[PDB]
């Protein structure tokens, strides 16, 4: 049982062939924006299903890691769910040994640590989910993104998934360092509104904020509320 | 199956290692951060990723990592691997303390990390750690010293060697081996980085001391705007 | 190299094993359509005996996970019973480990997750069967779920599974935008309008759950025969 | 080259190491099993190579738990292997739960054993179709048949082997439900002598009310009574 | 909630479509005495009913509009409430001197909750307000205030429309310091967005 | 017993923004004093001292083990350690070796690294957090260091009064003991200083 | 340790005295014995002072991982069964006689966990030594289906009856009231035990010390 | 894609006109024209099937609208109301593609 040989390896050019394919599988994923704001963040994403047939209260893409840290993805479906499982477990190891909710930076350390050995270690392919992190952690909010390589960077705004160059350029245009509450939600909504493939339905987007009282998903009556206030 | 393995731990017919010198070409794609020692302490001088505004604050950067009170390390190549190994080697440092109550003279640490990284290129069938990271440090035995290692496994005392692209030959026409006077080592560092520049797109960090205990400074913002106007010509 | 051999990333993403495993669930094809009632999650599927030499009672899809969760699967029937036995295992393991009987959603999350670790590690094929599985909890209404061989459970109203999936979900989408405990014009009529057999009560298996009686019940030719002669409107 | 490994699908979803094992029992002799109301009667074709092999040189009607049987088709090494671990499986059931093993659970258990053995490149699939069969005092004459794919179905008159294309027709035209097994022991020879189209030194075993949940090679008298169905 | 905080709660459900005159100032008894969507839709459909009869949405709208009022009414309900209510203040009015300060209270009010985009929303509708009542002097000036923020932000997101409006203000009186420059400049920034035929045909 | 092997006695008490931790400089076998200098107050942070008592191989063992895991923690996430978190970390150091435990009761004395709100804690053998705002006591001669220092400690004390009272509590506490004493040590932790001092005791 | 808990029409009322006495001397005069597990489940604790802490950090962490895995609020039956099965396989070496209670989607109910792993659904429980001092006041004046205020008064009279005639007494009573909609974890409910007062000041200033060697070290700069 | 790289070179062509396979702000105009030359009974909706914007030419707009009318010839109808529109569209309203869940 098992293989115990790495399938991720170095090209003759000198680069990882599987990781750039993982960033291709991320770049073919659903678009998701994340905006660091002066008191709190907003992590919006786009839930377009096949038909109007499914339960849009069944699966989530905003979902917390146990205290005040939500994380949203773009790319492969269930590999995300594995990273939520591992991330909740690592946050609870940290909580049972140090008796505080985990600093966001350390959670990104350990999630980027567990995503690294799937670029090695016996036949496993890398995850191909570049999920991004939020978190209030004391004083000022944080935001990160763990690539399927294992790198991570903190910033003020980003996008990912489909056509993310337009998201990074557009958020580079419209960002202010004091831009703080629901205005961030506003520009997040008009970053997903940029493509969306049509009509901007409230059941096809969900956002999550970290407004100094724990990460919480937004109820579907609140997104449609600001979709009435467009 | 034996049809599927990449077979990393195989000698070439020319005798070399295919997966090892592919890591050496991974350094030349992304890599900066020279290091200069003096009679006084040692400094790294580094480059960030690009001009992309969208970057709020790094406590330490993604380049310079603290290891003890008297050591630090900088990183080239693939940044996902080395993070792991630097936490790995950080463990090594602390357990030497647990075994000896000494602040781990840095050649012990570089030898240990190069032994485990050699162990990943020796067997196990995995890919080697694609990072030619280097180290600065001090011990009571020797002076201020920096070491430099690579994904092959060997290392050395490499008094002014840089890593990454555009390869150090100018430094081996400019470094005075006897005395260096660390302010002029900063001047030579911004010379080399000025040929290869405020702290939006540079990351320079020094190691000095006061009254015996070492001080690792990351050279906060306005010092870089001092040294960048310390030129006219160069 | 081995993009279409190993569960690894090809160029442009698109790992070429899960859609090779999706094409495995269309092999032969005995086809389930699941109907949900604001109070009754009925189950429908078609089942064809080859030669009147099989025991028709023994051939089924229609398995029972527990006293509240039933399931039906349309994949290759070799990979079916290896998947339903682990679902029974995690149901009884949930009831031994966490007290109450497992609700229907995270059962499908969990078998979706072991199907994920099939399609994450190499040296194992992602087994080709998808689990239409229904069930009722105390809080919400009846639910229905389907984890694919990639591990992407959704939370459905009315999909289908097997050969002729697209015609079935097109018929259900055209026949749900109008607004059904009896489910007489929805459940069987998806099959009889997709593939046009207008069944006698042998070849169809129906498994209901009701809010008034949450025990999973597989129906027989008497009550499904009254259910079929109720298609005379 | 999408072949040669059981962990790799076809581009239309068809694991070729299973269907190559399926023809690997289609190049081996027949073994028919006929259910009736007092039990299940097996009958296996033998393809005796030389005179050097004696009577029962290779058993192909094994038994497992003092009541279920093992009419096998394919590779006798693999069939003998899963026969003895079926013996160990009913051993763990009788030792574990006390109650004598119902056959549906044994067929599902050995079925998922040989199925879960076809999910890995580190093993080959089995190359042996085989069938079971018994009855408890309140079970009915349960028999099941298991492919190398691992699928197990309840049958009435299943037939595996080379000439199962011929053998399924006569078992279908034979009156299936209501006769009292002794005649069908006799009638089994008519199926075996029809499907053998070329020493055919056949062998029979059953479970029935003359046995009370057991197995016997015939006892030995129908071997000189069902031999008298030559010239048909 | 007191005893008379929810006493007439159903009155903003039946009288939404009972008659166009049975809730002229009658729902105002709800407004200035569950209750957050009944109260918000009471202001929205009371204000829409009085913006159907014609006048009392800004009169009794002023009677409800002093605003030492809201902080935590599910804040985007304040966005939609202030947005559509000020849309009923703008879209139709009766006394011409009113709506100048009705939207000005919304500008300095939009400074209070720090909603940046709602400011330039009501500044577009506010330069549009000053042009309709023939102010002609400082709609100019607030149009010069609006382009300073638009320039900082994505170019001409709405300052195609505001620049069109201040371009309408000059031709009432003025000359070439606008005529070709600001209009053609609005056209140069008008070929780089999703243009509806309202804005693009109005620019035509 | 086995806690009465090496003696040892530490305590800690706080008034105003200073704390005061104090040990007895003594080490040896039940009757014998093999040395006088013996480190019991181990510095971990700049202003967070842990003090240990009981069996001496356990106080050096989990003192160095705690410097290992603490030092690696503040290396993994760059900041000075919050002292409540260090209480949790010795709580999950003495525990998880519950079976055959360490024979020590470490007290933890110090300041929050950004608000300078002092506290002091104590733990048992297998590790239980006793957060305390008054004073904690560890060692063989426990109830003396209780008892008396519960009879002395008033709230809200400046460092010279706290200085004086932990001096008297230590001297008259360990004087009334056989296997402890012989010169004690007092660390005052202010918000700018560490007044480290020794005390000439009844050294007999 | 005297502990207790009573179910009533809306919910449950736990309660404990706050004193931990190692040996025959109080080590700490004010400690919480009503431990968090969940926003709808509080447990309690008696026996070993550290083992209750670690077993409810473990079941608290594992349980809220479970609850945010399910998404819904966690039930109180699974806390009972995780404490039962995890506390059983250590053969009773953990001495944690804890009770736990909860309001959930079925109904408000509480369990008791003996340190060997035996669980009891009861309307009213008492662990610790003060069980005996607080069980009789659940046998003269306990009534089923009783209103919240005299249930709070009941549990305060029970723990207060574990104060006055037990040597595992406490300083002051804290008790939590877990209802359907609101949780009320209130620290100390009544303090029937004041400190008293001192008489006469004691110290001089910069005297009464035998200083042998000072040493001063600055910190900031 | 294979025309010739010497057929342009600023002298033989000097131009290039992309034809877009149209989208949202254009698709509406195509439906408005092709329906504007038919018989409609206003049970139809316009922007509902401008919605789902998925990979159409103008030729298949003429196919689903022409097919809508011809599917209305079944009941010998001189108009089209509800199903022939939706009906033909779904039938050949791109006879689907092949999604592909997980990624996306």
């Amino acid at each position: 049982r098992g293989y115990s040989f790495s399938l991720t390896t170095f090209s003759p050019s000198g680069k990882l062939v599987q990781i750039e394919y993982a960033l291709a599988a991320v770049a073919g994923g659903a678009p998701s924006v994340g905006i660091k704001a002066a008191n709190g963040v907003v992590l919006a994403t786009e839930k377009k299903q096949k038909s109007i047939l499914y339960d849009e209260r069944s699966v989530h893409k905003v979902e917390p890691i146990t205290k005040h840290i939500g994380l949203v993805y773009s790319g492969m479906g269930p590999d995300y769910r594995v990273l939520v499982h591992r991330a909740r477990k690592l946050a609870q190891q940290y909580y049972l040994v140090y008796q505080e909710p985990i600093p966001t930076a350390q959670l990104v350390q350990r999630v980027a640590s567990v995503m690294q050995e799937y670029t090695q270690s016996g036949g496993v392919r890398p995850f191909g989910v570049s999920l991004l992190i939020c978190g209030w952690n004391e004083g000022r909010p944080y935001l990160f993104q763990s690539d399927p390589s294992g790198a991570y960077f903190a910033w003020k705004a980003t996008a990912m998934g489909k056509n993310y160059v337009n998201g990074k350029t557009f958020l580079e245009k419209r960002y202010n360092e004091d831009l703080e509450l629901e205005d961030a939600i506003h520009t997040a909504i008009l970053t997903l509104k940029e493509s969306f493939e049509g009509q901007m339905t409230e059941d096809n987007i969900e956002v999550g904020i970290c407004n100094e009282a724990g990460f919480r998903r937004l109820t579907p009556t609140e997104v449609k509320d600001y979709l009435a206030a467009i | 199956s034996r049809r599927y393995d990449s077979r990393t731990t195989i000698f070439s017919p020319e005798g070399r290692l295919y997966q090892v010198e592919y890591a050496m070409e991974a350094i030349g794609h992304a890599g900066t951060c020279l290091g200069i020692l003096a009679n006084d302490g040692v400094l790294l001088a580094a480059e960030r990723r690009n001009i992309h505004k969208l970057l709020d604050e790094v406590f330490f950067s993604e380049k310079i990592y603290k290891l003890n009170e008297d050591m630090a390390c900088s990183v080239a190549g693939i940044t996902s691997d080395a993070n792991v190994l630097t936490n790995e080697l950080r463990l090594i440092a602390q357990r030497y303390l647990l075994q000896y109550q000494e602040p781990i003279p840095c050649e012990q640490l570089v030898t240990a990390l190069c032994d485990i990284k050699q162990a990943y290129t020796q067997f196990g069938g995995k890919r080697p750690f694609g990072v030619s990271l280097l180290y600065i440090g001090w011990d009571k035995h020797y002076g201020f010293q920096l070491y430099q290692s690579d994904p092959s496994g060997n290392y050395g005392g490499w008094k002014a060697t840089c890593i990454g692209n555009n390869s150090v030959s100018m430094l081996k026409q400019d470094y005075k081996e006897g005395e260096m006077t660390l302010k002029s080592a900063l001047a030579l560092a911004i010379k080399v980085l000025n040929k290869t520049l405020s702290a939006e797109k540079v990351e320079i960090a020094t190691l000095t001391r006061e009254n015996g205990k070492t001080v690792i400074r990351v050279l906060k913002q306005k010092e870089v705007e001092q040294l960048i106007k310390k030129h006219e010509e160069e | 190299g081995f993009d279409r051999h190993i569960t690894i990333f090809s160029p442009e993403g698109r790992l070429y094993q899960v859609e090779y495993a999706f094409k495995a669930i269309n092999q032969g094809g005995l086809t389930s359509v699941a109907v949900r009632g604001k109070d009754c999650a009925v189950i429908v599927t078609q089942k064809k005996v080859p030669d009147k030499l099989l025991d028709s009672s023994t051939v089924t899809h229609l398995f029972k996970i527990t006293e509240n969760i039933g399931c039906v699967m349309t994949g290759m029937t070799a990979d079916s019973r290896s998947q339903v036995q682990r679902a029974r295992y995690e149901a009884a393991n949930w009831k031994y480990k966490y007290g109450y009987e497992i609700p229907v959603d995270m059962l499908c999350k969990r078998i979706a997750d072991i199907s994920q670790v099939y399609t994450q590690n190499a040296e194992m094929r992602p087994l080709g069967c998808c689990m239409i599985l229904i069930g009722i909890d105390e809080e919400q209404g009846p639910q229905v779920y389907k984890c694919d061989p990639a591990g992407y459970y959704c939370g459905f109203k009315a999909t289908a599974a097997g050969v002729k999936q697209t015609e079935s979900t097109s018929f259900l989408e055209k026949k749900v935008k109008k607004k059904f405990e009896q489910t007489v014009e929805t459940a069987i009529t998806c099959l009889s309008t997709v593939l046009s057999i207008d069944f006698k009560p042998s070849e169809i298996e129906v498994g209901v759950v009701t809010v008034e009686n949450p025990k999973f019940r597989i129906l027989t030719e008497a009550e499904i025969d009254a259910h079929l002669v109720a298609l005379a409107e | 080259g999408y072949d040669l490994s059981a962990s790799t699908f076809s581009p239309d979803g068809r694991v070729f190491q299973v269907e190559y094992a399926m023809k690997a029992v289609e190049n081996s002799s027949t073994a028919i099993g006929i259910r009736c109301k007092d039990g299940v009667v097996f009958g296996v074709e033998k393809l005796v190579l030389s005179k050097l092999y004696e009577e029962g040189s290779n058993k192909r009607l094994f038994n497992v738990d003092r009541h279920v049987g093992m009419a096998v088709a394919g590779l006798l090494a693999d069939a003998r292997s899963l026969a003895d671990i079926a013996r160990e499986e009913a051993s763990n059931f009788r030792s574990n739960f006390g109650y004598n093993i119902p056959l549906k659970h044994l067929a599902d258990r050995v079925a998922m054993y040989v199925h879960a053995y076809t999910l890995y490149s580190a093993v080959r699939p089995f190359g042996c179709s085989f069938m079971l069969g018994s009855y408890s005092v309140n079970d009915g004459a349960q028999l099941y048949m298991i492919d190398p794919s691992g699928v197990s179905y309840g049958y009435w008159g299943c037939a595996i082997g080379k000439a199962r294309q011929a053998a399924k027709t006569e078992i279908e035209k034979l009156q299936m439900k209501e006769m009292t097994c002794r005649d069908i022991v006799k009638e089994v020879a008519k199926i075996i002598y029809i499907v053998h189209d070329e020493a055919f030194e056949l062998e029979l075993s059953w479970v029935g009310e003359l046995t009370n949940g057991r197995h016997e090679i015939v006892p030995k008298d129908i071997r000189e009574e069902a031999e008298k169905y030559a010239k048909e | 909630m007191a005893a008379a905080a929810v006493v007439e709660f159903q009155r903003a459900q039946s009288l939404l479509s009972t008659d166009r005159e049975a809730s002229i100032d009658i729902l105002h008894s709800i407004v200035k005495r569950e209750a957050v969507q009944v109260k918000e839709q009471s202001i929205l459909e009371l204000g829409s009913l009085l913006a159907k009869t014609g006048q009392a949405a800004e009169l009794g709208g002023l009677l409800k509009y002093v605003r030492p009022f809201l902080n935590s009414i599910s804040k985007a309900k304040a966005a939609r409430l202030v947005r559509s209510l000020l849309d009923l203040f703008l879209d139709m009015e009766a006394a011409t001197g009113q709506e100048v300060e009705l939207c000005l209270e919304c500008i300095e009010w939009a400074k209070s909750e720090k909603r940046t985009f709602l400011r330039q929303a009501l500044e577009a509708r506010l330069v549009s307000l000053y042009f309709d009542t023939k102010r002609y002097q400082e709609a100019l000036h607030l149009g010069s205030q609006l382009l300073r923020e638009l320039k900082k932000m994505d170019d001409k997101a709405l300052l195609v429309e505001v620049q069109l409006l201040e371009s309408k203000t000059y031709h009432a009186l003025s000359n070439l310091p606008k005529a070709r420059a600001a209009l053609t400049s609005a056209r140069t920034t008008a070929n780089a967005i999703y243009c509806p035929p309202k804005l693009q045909a109005t620019l035509d | 017993s086995i806690m009465s092997y090496n003696g040892g006695a530490v305590m800690a008490m706080k008034g105003k923004n200073c704390v005061a931790i104090a040990a007895d400089r003594r080490f040896g076998i039940q009757a014998q004093m093999v040395t006088t200098d013996f480190q019991k107050i181990f510095p971990m942070g700049d202003r967070l001292y842990i003090g240990l008592a009981g069996l001496a191989t356990d106080v050096q063992t989990v003192a160095q083990r705690l410097k290992f895991r603490l030092n690696l923690y503040e290396l993994k996430e760059g900041r000075q350690i919050k002292p409540y978190t260090l209480m949790s970390m010795v709580a999950n150091l003495l525990y998880e070796k519950r079976f055959g435990p360490y024979y020590t009761e470490p007290v933890i004395a110090g300041l929050d690294p950004k608000t300078f709100k002092p506290f002091i804690c104590s733990l048992d053998l297998i590790g239980c957090p006793m957060v305390t705002d008054d004073f904690v006591v560890s060692g063989t001669c426990a109830e003396q260091m209780y008892g008396m220092c519960e009879s002395l400690w008033e709230p809200n004390m400046d460092p010279d009064h706290l200085f004086e009272t932990i001096s008297q509590a230590m001297l008259n506490a360990v004087d009334r003991d056989a296997v402890s004493g012989m010169g004690v040590i007092v660390h005052i932790i202010e918000k700018d200083k560490i007044t480290t001092r020794t005390l000439k005791a009844r050294m007999d | 340790t005297t502990i207790a808990g009573v179910v009533y029409k809306d919910g449950i009322v736990l309660g404990a005295d706050t004193r931990a006495t190692e040996g025959m001397v109080v080590a700490d005069k004010n400690c919480s014995k009503i431990h968090f597990i969940s926003p709808n489940i509080y447990c309690c604790g008696a026996g070993t002072a550290a083992d209750t802490d670690m077993t409810t950090q473990l079941i608290s962490s594992n349980l809220e991982l479970h609850s945010l895995s399910t998404g819904r609020l966690p039930r109180v039956v699974t806390a009972n069964r995780m404490l039962k099965q995890m506390l059983f396989r250590y053969q009773g070496y953990i001495g944690a006689a804890l009770v736990l209670g909860g309001v959930d989607v079925t109904g408000p109910h509480l369990y008791s966990i003996y340190p060997h792993g035996s669980t009891d659904k009861l309307p009213y429980v008492t662990m610790g030594s003060g069980s005996l001092a607080a069980m009789a006041v659940f046998e003269d004046k306990f009534r089923p289906d009783m209103e919240e205020e005299e249930a709070k008064n009941l549990v305060s009279e029970a723990i207060a009856a574990g104060i006055f005639n037990d040597l595992g007494s406490g300083s002051n009573i804290d008790l939590c009231v877990i209802s359907k909609n609101k949780l009320d974890f209130l620290r100390p409910y009544t303090v029937p035990n004041k400190k008293g007062t001192r008489l006469g000041r004691y110290r001089c200033e910069k005297g009464t010390t035998a200083v042998l060697t000072e040493k001063i070290t600055p910190l900031e700069i | 894609d294979t025309l010739d790289p010497a057929l342009l070179r600023p002298g033989r062509l000097d131009r290039k006109i992309e034809f877009p396979l149209p989208d949202r702000r254009q698709k509406r105009l195509i439906f408005s024209t092709i329906t504007s030359k038919m018989n409609l009974s206003e049970e139809v909706d316009l922007e509902d099937y401008v919605a789902r914007p998925d990979k159409i030419s103008g030729a298949d707009i003429n196919s689903i609208c022409q097919e809508s009318g011809m599917l209305a010839v079944r009941e010998n109808r001189y108009i089209v109301l509800a199903k022939d529109f939706e009906k033909a569209y779904k039938t050949v309203i791109k006879k689907d593609e092949q999604e592909h869940e997980f990624y996306k």
